[PDB]
């Protein structure tokens, strides 16, 4: 069984950033993209980015440009989440998910497979 | 006949000759991926004026 | 789009629409289907326009017609009353969701 | 590609066979097929060069960035080199190519 370890509560003031991580077991890291899922409580979720886990080309929603980086390490195979500028409605959990196989000759990072996801996490901003 | 109609339909299209100039090429992929063939090349063209 | 609620007695099928443009389903047949426990991350039980993965049964299958994706649920359980959100590929390599459906077994 | 086939056998059309610098056109009777294809998302911009003349470009790739390739089938392009092979062997006795 594979399994993917998240990072705990982040609380703090508006304006600053906010690093995720998201550490996997299991399987490879490298054979799999991993996308990202932010839940506002009371609201559906939502995607919020992508990255390529074998050569680090991330890509984002259209309202996250300028303020959400995405990095990654395949030596101990985790990735980290990087926003910047956070606001009172940036409260919400935030999930790191497993989408479709890394392929080299097909684009298949669009595909919302999400096989597995994590226990996520909690960012309150007050 | 097609060494002479390949020449006759390239002769009133538009001539690449105020594109060579010095161009300045940092990186396009982000990293090597598949083949990084890809090259972010600016340069100064010319405008209408 | 989705509607917001749903109600149902057990023992019979239910059904959950998502309608979208030419672009969302209509262009591609990329869409999934995501129930969540509240206190719980989301289940995946349909990840292609009509497949299920190991370890799902058959009481819920999807279907496209047109520009809408239906998941028709063939009986209702206690269990069965998650939250249930719809998902898709969208344009330029972005995935976009439905907004949720609350399942009311009686 | 594209051509014209043969009717009932490989064909195998060369200038002499016996001087090394004279290209062999070997004509297959069974076609197999190629698919090629680049797969990356690419994007097209204008930059107006001169009066009333415009340049096109490359602007920028959209998702991710794949390998341009081309595919055949193996068993299919084993058995018309071995079929090859076979008509070729009989202007080349006792050898192997
Ligand atoms: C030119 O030629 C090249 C080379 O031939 C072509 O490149 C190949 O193209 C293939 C196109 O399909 C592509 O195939 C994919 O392979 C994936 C890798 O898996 C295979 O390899 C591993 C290697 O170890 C094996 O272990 C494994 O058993 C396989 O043999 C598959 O995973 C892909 O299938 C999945 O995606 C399709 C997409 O719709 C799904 O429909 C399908 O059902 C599969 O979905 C499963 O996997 C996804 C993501 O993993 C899950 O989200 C999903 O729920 C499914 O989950 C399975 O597993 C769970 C586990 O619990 C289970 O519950 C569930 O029931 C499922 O069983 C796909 O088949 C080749 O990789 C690719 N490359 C190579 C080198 O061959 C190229 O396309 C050609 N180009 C042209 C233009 O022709
Ligand atoms: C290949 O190479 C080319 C050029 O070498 C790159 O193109 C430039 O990329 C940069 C980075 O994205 C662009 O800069 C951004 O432009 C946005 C819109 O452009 C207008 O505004 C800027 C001023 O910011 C003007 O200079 C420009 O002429 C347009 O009028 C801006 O909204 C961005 O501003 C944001 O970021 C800056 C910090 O960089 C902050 O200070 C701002 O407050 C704001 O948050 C940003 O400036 C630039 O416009 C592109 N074009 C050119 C001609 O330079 C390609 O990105 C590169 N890669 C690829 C893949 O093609
Ligand atoms: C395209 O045109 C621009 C002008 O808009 C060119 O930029 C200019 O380039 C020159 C060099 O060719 C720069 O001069 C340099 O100044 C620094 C000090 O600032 C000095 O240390 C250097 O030795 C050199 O003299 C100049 O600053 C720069 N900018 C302007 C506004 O003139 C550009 O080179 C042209 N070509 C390309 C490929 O972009
Ligand atoms: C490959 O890249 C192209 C270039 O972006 C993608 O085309 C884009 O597709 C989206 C939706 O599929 C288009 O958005 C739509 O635009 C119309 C008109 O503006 C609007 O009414 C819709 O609501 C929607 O926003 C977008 O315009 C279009 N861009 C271009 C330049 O055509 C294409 O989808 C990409 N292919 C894949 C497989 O991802
Ligand atoms: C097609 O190929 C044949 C090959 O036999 C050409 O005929 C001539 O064949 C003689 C031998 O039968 C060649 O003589 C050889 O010369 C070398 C070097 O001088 C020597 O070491 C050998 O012991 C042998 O004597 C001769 O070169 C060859 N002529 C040419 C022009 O290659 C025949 O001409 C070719 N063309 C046609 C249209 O048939
Ligand atoms: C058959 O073709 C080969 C190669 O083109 C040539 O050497 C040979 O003389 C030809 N035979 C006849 C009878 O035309
Ligand atoms: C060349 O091969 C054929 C058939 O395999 C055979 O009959 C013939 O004897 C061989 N030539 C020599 C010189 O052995």
């Amino acid at each position: 069984q594979v399994q993917l370890v998240q990072s705990g509560a982040e609380v703090k003031k508006p304006g600053a950033s906010v690093k995720v991580s998201c550490k996997a077991s299991g399987y490879r890291f490298t054979d799999h993209y991993i996308h990202w899922v932010r839940q506002a409580p009371g609201q559906g979720p939502e995607w919020m980015g992508w990255i390529n886990t074998s050569s680090g080309r991330s890509n984002f929603a259209q309202k996250f440009q300028g303020r959400v980086t995405m990095t990654r390490d395949t030596s101990i195979s985790t990735a980290y989440m990087e926003l910047n500028r956070l606001k009172s409605d940036d409260t919400a959990v935030y999930y790191c998910t497993t989408g479709s196989w890394i392929s080299l000759y097909y684009d298949s990072s669009g595909y919302p497979n999400f096989d597995y996801w994590g226990q996520g996490t909690l960012v309150t901003v007050t | 006949d097609i060494i002479s109609l390949w020449d006759q339909s390239l002769k009133p299209c538009v001539k690449l000759t105020p594109l060579c100039v010095t161009l300045i090429c940092s990186d396009a992929t982000v990293k090597t991926g598949t083949v990084e063939e890809m090259k972010n090349c600016s340069f100064n063209t010319t405008t209408e004026i | 789009t989705q509607p917001a609620s749903v109600s149902g007695s057990p023992g019979q099928p239910i059904t959950i629409s998502c309608t979208g443009t030419s672009s969302d389903v209509g262009n591609y047949d990329l869409v999934s289907w995501y129930q969540q426990h509240p206190g719980n991350a989301p289940k995946y039980m349909i990840y292609e326009v009509t497949k299920r993965p190991a370890g799902i049964s058959n009481r819920f299958s999807g279907s496209k017609s047109g520009n809408t994706a239906s998941l028709t649920i063939s009986g209702l359980q206690a269990e069965d009353a998650a939250d249930y959100y719809c998902c898709s590929y969208a344009g330029s390599s972005t995935v976009i969701f439905g907004g949720g459906t609350k399942v009311t077994v009686l | 590609l594209n051509g014209s086939l043969a009717e009932k056998e490989i064909v195998i059309r060369s200038e002499n066979l016996t001087n090394n610098a004279k290209i062999i056109i070997v004509h297959l009777h069974t076609p197999v097929e190629i698919v090629c294809t680049r797969p990356n998302n690419n994007t097209r911009k204008s930059v107006r060069i001169g009066p009333g003349q415009t340049f096109y470009a490359t602007g920028d790739i959209i998702g991710d960035i794949k390998q341009a390739h081309c595919n055949i089938s193996e068993e299919k392009w084993n058995d018309t080199l071995q079929k090859v092979g076979i008509e070729l062997q009989k202007h080349f006795p006792n050898k192997t190519i």
